[PDB]
C-alpha cells in the first residue's frame, strides 16, 4: 500500500494577505479588530474622571465656578482625566458680561487641563487701598448670596472711587504677585465695568471711554471701553442692568509677576486660581454613566476586547484598542485546497 | 511553493476533520484519511503565541493639548490634529506590517508541517518501506483505517506485520 | 547557510540560462545543465507578489497648514517642519525594514528551491537511484543532455533504461 | 552517472541588503525608487486646482482680489487643492497701503486654505449711519471702475464726517456680526486712513494721531496712526497721493461677534469673506500646465511610476510616491555564485 | 552503532521574546541597550558647541551681551549646536530693568537658536535727529565703561529732549529698516525709560504715563508706562536710581520694516542683531567638560556604545543611541534544552 | 516545532562544549558527543550580521525649536513635547518589532541547522548506513569518541571500516 502526508480541505471563506502569495483563502481566522458602537461616556477605570469643576455646586455652570460667582463657590476635586463638554462655556447668573469681547469663556476649559485646581484663600490685591484713591468694593443684587441679596464675583473687586468729586484719572499700574506655590501656575482673573454716560459720571467722575492693558509672561492685551448702547443682557442673573462688564484672565507661571494698567471702572483681581499638574482631556458628553476601560471622542465609553479597532479615529484615553485602517485578521487554519478525488 | 515543485499533492482531504494536517493511505482498501493531532496542536499554539505577541503592543494615548484653547489657538489645534492623524496612519501601517508577516509565517509553515510529518512517518513505517520523495511511502503491507489510526497516534508497529523496525533509545 | 553545512555545491552553472535553478548530470559524458522552469517561475511569482505588497502601502500626504500664515506664525511653521521631517524619516525607516525582510526572504528561499528540486528528482529517478545527501543522486544509467532535458520537463522515465519506477496516483 | 540539483551563475552587479547575510550581490533587481526631475507644476488629477483666487479677473493680483479692488471683483471658484505662488502677495492698483505695518499681505493666502470662498452680497455694517456722526463714503480716482473714474475697495467704506464743523472724537465701538452660515468662517476686512496735518484737519477735524483697536476670537490688536512723512507709494494705482491707508483683517468663527474701536479716519467693513472647508495647499509656481498625478514642492508636477522616490523631500499632494532615504531594490534573481568547473 | 544530530545544553538564564514561541530561555545574548548615568555636559564631537554667547566677555551674562551692556561687547562666535543653561537669563549690571513686564529675558535664548549671530556695526536709526525735537543721548554711571565712568546699552539710545521748555508729545512713528543681509534676520532691541514725577518733569516735560506700541511681522505690542512707585532695583549696576526702563525686542524677517510709535522716554534702537542659520539647541548645564559623541538633556555628555538605550527619554543631539522602552537583547546561543541522559 | 513533530530529541547534551550543534553516537561504547564547528560558525555569523543590521538604523535627533521661547510660547512647546514623545514611542515600537523578528529567526533556524547536519552526516556515513528519519542513522560499525571526532571534521571515511563510500566530484 501507499501512505502519504496530507492537509485537510474545508470551507474557506476567510481571506488574509501574505507577502509572497498575495491574498489567500483560509479555513479560519481570528479577527483582530471590531468597529465600536456609540455609547454614552463614563468614568475611566483606574482614573478619577472630572466633569463639572465643582460638582457640589448645584445649578452652577463651569464658567460660573471659574469666575467665583456667589453661591457657586465650592470644592474643585483633583482629577488626572477630564471631559470637555462645553466648547463655549456659558454663564447662568450674576452681572451681564460681554463674553465674546475677550477670551474669558475658555477659562474653565483651561482649568480642567490641570490636575489640581484650587481657589486661593487670600486676596492677591487689596482693592480698597489700591492705586487711585480709596475704593468701595461694588456690589449688585444680580449676584445674590444665600445670606445676602447682593454680592459680586469672589475673584474680582468692583473698585469704585469712594470720595466726593471723583474725577478722571491717568492710567495706573498694579503689579499682580504670584501667591501660589513654586509648583503651581496662577490664573488671575480681572476686568472692567462700564455703563451709560450719566451713571459713568455718578460712579467714576468721567464719562469718556476708559483704557486697560494687561501684561503677563510676555503677552500684552489692550482694551478700550464702551459708553452706553450695549448689546442685550444674556447669560446673567435675570435682573435688568444699565451697564456691562468685560472680564479677562492672565496666566502667571510660578515666580512671574504680572501687571495691569487701568483707569476708571476697574475690576481688580482678588481670589486667584492655583493650578498644578496635567489631566488628559477629551471632548465629551455629560452625565458620566458607569465605568469603562477607554474613553473615545466618537464612540463614548468602551471596554477593550480585541487589540485593534476600525471606524472613526479620534482622541481617546485609557486602556484603549489601537486604530487600524482595515479589519485585520490572523490566520487560524489552512490555505484553501480543492477536494481531491480518485477518478 | 515547496510542494508545487516537489510534486506534493495540491488537493486536500475533506475527511480530515480532527485536524489540519495528517496522513492518507492508498492501495486496495481505497483511501483512508487521518488527522495528526501533534502537528495541528503545534500550529494552533504557534498562532496563539503570535496572537499574544500582536496583542502585546501598547501605544501612547492621543488626547487634547491642555494649554491650547479653542478659537484663541486654532493654528496650534490644526497642527495638533495633523499630528494625531499622522500618528494613527503610521502606527496603522506598522500594525498591518506585523500582521502581514505573521500570516506569511503561517501559510509558509504549512509545508514544513508536512515535511515533519514525513519524518515521523518514515521512522514509524520502518526500513522496509520505500521513500518516493513526494511525501509518499510504498509499503509491503496493507494499511486500512485502523492502521492509519495507529500511525496517527504513534502506536504503529511494523512488527505487527512481521517487518523490521527502528528501535528507540532509552 | 543550509547548503554550506550540508555540503551542497557552493558554485553555479553558467549554462543554466533558461532559469535560476535546475539540474546537472555528471559522469562520463562530461557535464550537462538544465534549468527547471517550474521552480524558476515559482520564484518569479513570489517576488512579483512581494512587489505588489510593497507597492500597496499608502500613506497620508504632507501639505501646508491652512491656518498658519508665514511671518505671523513662524514658530508653528517650524514645529510643522519638524513634524514633516520626522514623519518622512520614520516612514522611510519602516519601508527600509519591509524591503529588508522581503530581500532576506528572497535570498533565503534558494536552498529551499534546491531541496524541493531534490524531491522532484528523487521521485522521477525511481527507487534504483541512490541518495547521497548533498543534493546528488547516483544512477545506474547514463544521462546526457537529452536525458537531463527530459528530467527538467518531468517526462523522464526510468523504464526507458529498463529500471524500476514509482507510479503516480490518479488524482 | 551522477545527477544533482543546482543554481545558475550569471553576472551579478546588483546589490541588496539582507538581515542574516549582510549585503549580497545578485543577478537582477527590481528598482523600487526613482529620483524625479524638476518639472513645471500642473493640475491635480481628480481634484480641481486653484491658482489665482479669481481667474476671470484679469490684470488683478490675489491681494487685489482679496481686498475687493474695483474692476477686480468676480467669481472665486471652490477648490480642494491650492498652489501658493506668492509668499508676499503684492497689490497692483488702487489706494496706497502701508502693507508691512500689518498682516494684510497674508490675507489671500489665508483664503486659499479654505475650500469655498465667496464675497458677501450685503454689507455687514451701515457705514453712513455708523457711530460718530453721519459719514459720507469717501472715494478716489486711484481706484477707478470701468464705468467710473473713482471708487474704493468693496470690502471697506471710507467713513468721512459729512457735516461742517466736524470735530475730534472719543474711541467708538462697533460690533461686527457674523453674517455667514453656521458652516462658514467670516473674514472681516477693516482699516484706517491717514494724511498730512492740513488734510487731516479738512477731512476729520483733528490733526492728532488716531487710535484703533480690534478684538475678535480672543485676539486684540492695537494701532496708532501717523500724520504726514509717509513712506513712498508703491503697489498702488499710479496716482500721487498725500495720504496712506493701513489695512487689516479679523477672523470671526461662526456665531462669534467681533468688535472695532476707532476714531477718525476709519475704514469700516462692508462686504466680508465667507469661507468654508479646507483645501490642501502647497507652495508652487504659476502657470499650471497639463495634468499630473502628484504635486511636489521641489520637483513640480509628476506622475507616479515606482512606489517610492529618492531626492529632496518636501510637501506633496495627490497620488504620490513615498520618500525613502536610499534607492531601494527588490531582488529578482539569485545570489552570486562563482562559475563551477570540471578539472 | 547509532549516530544522531544534536544541540547543546548549558545554563540558559537569558530570556528573549519570539513571535511563534513566546518568551524563550537562551544560553547567550548580546545586549542591545544600556542605561546611561548622569554625567557632566561636554562638547559635541564634530560640532563646535556654544555656551555663553560671547565667551571672551568675562563677568558678563548672556542677557548683558544680548542687550549690549558696556564692557560686555565682544565677539559672538558661530555654532551649529547650543546649550540652553538659563531658562530665565538674568542681568549683572547697568540700568535697572523691570524684566518680567516683557519677553526680554528670552532674547539671548532666541539668539542662540541661530547659527551665526553678529551685532551690527552701524546704527539702524539716527537717534539725535529722530522725531520729537532733537535729542541728547542719555547716559548713566550705572553703566560704567573701562575707559569711562558712564555709558549705556549699545543697542539703544536714551532719547531725551535737548531744548529748554521741553513738552509732552503726540505719539510719533519711526520706521525701523532691515539693515542685515538678505540671508539674515534682524532682531531690533528697543524700550522706554520712566521715572518719578519730578524727574519726569525735568527730563521730558511731562509727568503723565507715556504710551508705546511696536509693530513688526504682524505682531503688535502695546505698553503704557509707570510713574514712580517702582519695584526695587535688581540685577543692575548696584547704583541707586529713581527710575526704571522696560525693554523689548522685535524680530524682522529680511526685507521687512518695523515701526515703533512712542512718546516721552523712548529708548530708540541703535545696534541691531543680525542672525542667520539654525543651531541645534538643547537644555544643559555649564561648564562644558571634554568631548562626547552625544548630548542628552537628562544624562549630559555621553559616548555611543550599544545602538539603543533605556532610561529617561529627552531631547538629545549628535551621534546618539536610540531610546527604547525595554532592555532588548539579540539572541547569541541556543534555546534551553534539559540535559539528556542514557538510562 | 519541526523536531517536535518529527520526533527529534527534545533534550540536549552538556558535553557539547565547543559549539551549539553537532552529533552524538550511541550503541555499546555508550554515548559520545561532538560539536560541529561549521554549523556553529554559520549561526554566529548570521547573528553577527543581524546585529550589524540592527545597529545600522539611523534616526533624526530631537532638539528644541529655535524660534519658540519659554513662557511666551507654552502651547507650542506643549505640542512639541507631544511630538517628541510620540516619535520616541513609535520608533521604540518599530525597533522592538525588528528585534522580535530577528530573535524569531534565530530560534526558528535551530532545526534547520539540524536538518543540514543530517545531510552532511548522510553523505559522510556512506550508502551502507540506514536513515531512520528522526535525525538518526544506524551503522554497521562501532563509533567511539575518536570516530565521532572524525565525523565532526569531515575526515570520516567508511573505507576504514571496509564499507562503501560516496566519492566526491572534482570541482
Ligand atoms: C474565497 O474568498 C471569496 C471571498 O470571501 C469567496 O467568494 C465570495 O463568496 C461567494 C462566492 O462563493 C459570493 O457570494 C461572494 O460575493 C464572494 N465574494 C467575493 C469578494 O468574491 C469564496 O467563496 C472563497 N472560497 C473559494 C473556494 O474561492
Ligand atoms: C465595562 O465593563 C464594566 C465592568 O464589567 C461594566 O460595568 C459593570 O457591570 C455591571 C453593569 O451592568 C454592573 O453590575 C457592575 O457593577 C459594573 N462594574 C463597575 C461599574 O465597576 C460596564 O458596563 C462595561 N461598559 C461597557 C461594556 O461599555
Ligand atoms: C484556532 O482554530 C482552531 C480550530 O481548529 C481552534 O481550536 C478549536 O477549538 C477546540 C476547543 O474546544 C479545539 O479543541 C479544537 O482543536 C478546535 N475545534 C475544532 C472543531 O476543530 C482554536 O481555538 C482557534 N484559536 C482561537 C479561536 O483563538
Ligand atoms: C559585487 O557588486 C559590486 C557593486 O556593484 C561590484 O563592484 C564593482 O565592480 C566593478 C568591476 O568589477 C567596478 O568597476 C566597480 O567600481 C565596483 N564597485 C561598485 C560598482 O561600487 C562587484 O563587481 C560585484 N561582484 C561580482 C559581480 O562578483
Ligand atoms: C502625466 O500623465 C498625463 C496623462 O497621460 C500626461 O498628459 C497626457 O499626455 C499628452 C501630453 O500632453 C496629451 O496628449 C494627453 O492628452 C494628456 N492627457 C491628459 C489627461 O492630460 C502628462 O504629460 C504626464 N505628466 C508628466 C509625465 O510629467
Ligand atoms: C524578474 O526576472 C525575470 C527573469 O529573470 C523576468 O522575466 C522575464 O520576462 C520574460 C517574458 O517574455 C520571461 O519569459 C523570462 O522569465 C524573462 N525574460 C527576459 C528576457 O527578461 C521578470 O519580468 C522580472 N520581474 C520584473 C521585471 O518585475
Ligand atoms: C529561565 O529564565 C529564568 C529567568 O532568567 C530563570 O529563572 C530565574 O532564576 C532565579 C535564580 O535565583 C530565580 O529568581 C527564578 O528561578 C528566576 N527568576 C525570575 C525573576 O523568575 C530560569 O532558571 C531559566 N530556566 C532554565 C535556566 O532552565
Ligand atoms: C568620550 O570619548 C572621548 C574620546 O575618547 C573621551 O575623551 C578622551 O579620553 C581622555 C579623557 O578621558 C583624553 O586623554 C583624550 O584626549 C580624550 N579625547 C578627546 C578627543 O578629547 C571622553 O572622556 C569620553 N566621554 C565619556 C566616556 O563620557
Ligand atoms: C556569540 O557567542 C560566541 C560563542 O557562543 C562568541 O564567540 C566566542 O568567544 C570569543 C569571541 O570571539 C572567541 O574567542 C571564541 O572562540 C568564540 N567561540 C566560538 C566562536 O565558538 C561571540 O563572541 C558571541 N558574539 C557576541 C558576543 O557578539
Ligand atoms: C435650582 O435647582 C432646583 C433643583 O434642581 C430647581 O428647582 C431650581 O429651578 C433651580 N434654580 C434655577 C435654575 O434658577
Ligand atoms: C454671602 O456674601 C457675603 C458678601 O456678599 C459674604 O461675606 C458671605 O460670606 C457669603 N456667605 C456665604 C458664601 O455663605
Ligand atoms: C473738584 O472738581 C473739579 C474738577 O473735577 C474742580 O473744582 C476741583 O479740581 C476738584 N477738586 C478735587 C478733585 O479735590
Ligand atoms: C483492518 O484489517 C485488520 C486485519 O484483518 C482487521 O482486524 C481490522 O478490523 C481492519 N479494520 C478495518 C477498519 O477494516
Ligand atoms: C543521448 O544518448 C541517446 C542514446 O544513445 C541518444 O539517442 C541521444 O541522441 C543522446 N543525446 C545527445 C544530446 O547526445
Ligand atoms: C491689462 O493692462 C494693460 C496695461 O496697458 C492693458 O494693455 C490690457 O488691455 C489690460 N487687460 C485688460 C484690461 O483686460
Ligand atoms: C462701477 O462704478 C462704481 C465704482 O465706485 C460702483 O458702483 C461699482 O464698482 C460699479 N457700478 C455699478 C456696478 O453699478
Ligand atoms: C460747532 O462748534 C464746534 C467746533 O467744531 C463743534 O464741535 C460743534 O459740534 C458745533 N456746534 C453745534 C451746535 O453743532
Ligand atoms: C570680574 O569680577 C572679579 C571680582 O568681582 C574681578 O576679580 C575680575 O577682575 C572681574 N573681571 C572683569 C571686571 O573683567
Ligand atoms: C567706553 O564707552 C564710550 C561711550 O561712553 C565709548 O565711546 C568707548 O569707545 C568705550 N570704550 C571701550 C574700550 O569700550
Ligand atoms: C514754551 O512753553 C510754552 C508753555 O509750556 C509752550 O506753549 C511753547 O510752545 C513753548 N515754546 C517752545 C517749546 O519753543
Ligand atoms: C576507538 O576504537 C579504536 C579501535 O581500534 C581505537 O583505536 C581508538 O583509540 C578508540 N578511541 C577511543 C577514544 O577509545
Amino acid at each position: 500500500d501507499r501512505i502519504c502526508t496530507g492537509i485537510t480541505s474545508s470551507n474557506s471563506p476567510h481571506v488574509v494577505k501574505t507577502a509572497t502569495q498575495g491574498e489567500v483563502n483560509v479555513t479560519g481566522v481570528i479577527p483582530l479588530t471590531t468597529t465600536p458602537t456609540k455609547s454614552h461616556f463614563a468614568n475611566l477605570k483606574g482614573t478619577k474622571t472630572r466633569g463639572k469643576l465643582c460638582p457640589t455646586c448645584l445649578n452652577c455652570t463651569d464658567l460660573d465656578v471659574a469666575l467665583g460667582r456667589p453661591m457657586c463657590v465650592g470644592v474643585t476635586p483633583s482629577a488626572k482625566a477630564s471631559i470637555l463638554h462645553e466648547v463655549r462655556p456659558v454663564t447662568s447668573g450674576c452681572f451681564p458680561i460681554m463674553h465674546d469681547r475677550t477670551k474669558i469663556r475658555q477659562l474653565p476649559n483651561l482649568l480642567r487641563g490641570y490636575e489640581k485646581i484650587r481657589l486661593s484663600t487670600q486676596n492677591v490685591i487689596n482693592a480698597e487701598k489700591a492705586p487711585g484713591g480709596p475704593y468701595r468694593l461694588g456690589t449688585s443684587g444680580s449676584c445674590p448670596n444665600a445670606t445676602s441679596r447682593s454680592g459680586f464675583f469672589a475673584t474680582m473687586a468692583w473698585a469704585v472711587p469712594k470720595d466726593n468729586n471723583k474725577t478722571a484719572t491717568n492710567p495706573l499700574t498694579v503689579e499682580v504677585p504670584h501667591i501660589c506655590t513654586k509648583e503651581e501656575d496662577q490664573i488671575t482673573v480681572w476686568g472692567f465695568h462700564s455703563d451709560d454716560k450719566t451713571q459713568m459720571k455718578n460712579l467714576y467722575g468721567d464719562s469718556n471711554p476708559q483704557k486697560f492693558t494687561s501684561s503677563a509672561n510676555g503677552v500684552t492685551t489692550h482694551y478700550v471701553s464702551q459708553i452706553g448702547g450695549f448689546p442685550d443682557q444674556t447669560e446673567d442673573g435675570g435682573l435688568p442692568q444699565s451697564g456691562r462688564i468685560v472680564v479677562d484672565y492672565m496666566v502667571q507661571k510660578p515666580g512671574k509677576t504680572g501687571t495691569i494698567v487701568y483707569q476708571r471702572g476697574i475690576l481688580l483681581p482678588q481670589k486667584v486660581w492655583c493650578a498644578s499638574g496635567r489631566s488628559k482631556v477629551i471632548k465629551g458628553s455629560l452625565p458620566l454613566i458607569g465605568e469603562a476601560d477607554c474613553l473615545h471622542e466618537k464612540y463614548g465609553g468602551l471596554n477593550k476586547s480585541k487589540p485593534y479597532y476600525t471606524g472613526e479615529h479620534a482622541k481617546a484615553i485609557g486602556n484603549c484598542p489601537i486604530w487600524v485602517k482595515t479589519p485585520l485578521k490572523l490566520a487560524n487554519g489552512t490555505k484553501y485546497r480543492p477536494p481531491a478525488k480518485l477518478l | 511553493f515547496f510542494g508545487a515543485i516537489a510534486g506534493f499533492l495540491e488537493g486536500g482531504w475533506e475527511g480530515m476533520i480532527a485536524g489540519w494536517h495528517g496522513y492518507t493511505s492508498h492501495g486496495a482498501h481505497g483511501v483512508a484519511v487521518a488527522a495528526d493531532l501533534k502537528s495541528t496542536q503545534e500550529a494552533i499554539n504557534k498562532i496563539t503565541k503570535n496572537l499574544n505577541s500582536l496583542s502585546e503592543l501598547e501605544v501612547k494615548n492621543l488626547q487634547r493639548l491642555s494649554g491650547a484653547m479653542d478659537e484663541l489657538h486654532n493654528e496650534i489645534l490644526e497642527l495638533d490634529e495633523k499630528v494625531d492623524d499622522l500618528r494613527a496612519d503610521t502606527i496603522s501601517s506598522q500594525i498591518e506590517l506585523a500582521v502581514l508577516l505573521s500570516n506569511e509565517g503561517i501559510i509558509n509553515s504549512e509545508d514544513e508541517h508536512l515535511l515533519a510529518l514525513e519524518r515521523k512517518l518514515k521512522k514509524m513505517l520502518g526500513p522496509s518501506a520505500v521513500d518516493i520523495g513526494n511525501g509518499c511511502f510504498e509499503t509491503k503491507h496493507k494499511c486500512n483505517q485502523t492502521c492509519l489510526d495507529r500511525i496517527a497516534a504513534g502506536t504503529f508497529n511494523a512488527g505487527e506485520f512481521s517487518l523490521p523496525t527502528f528501535d528507540s533509545l532509552n
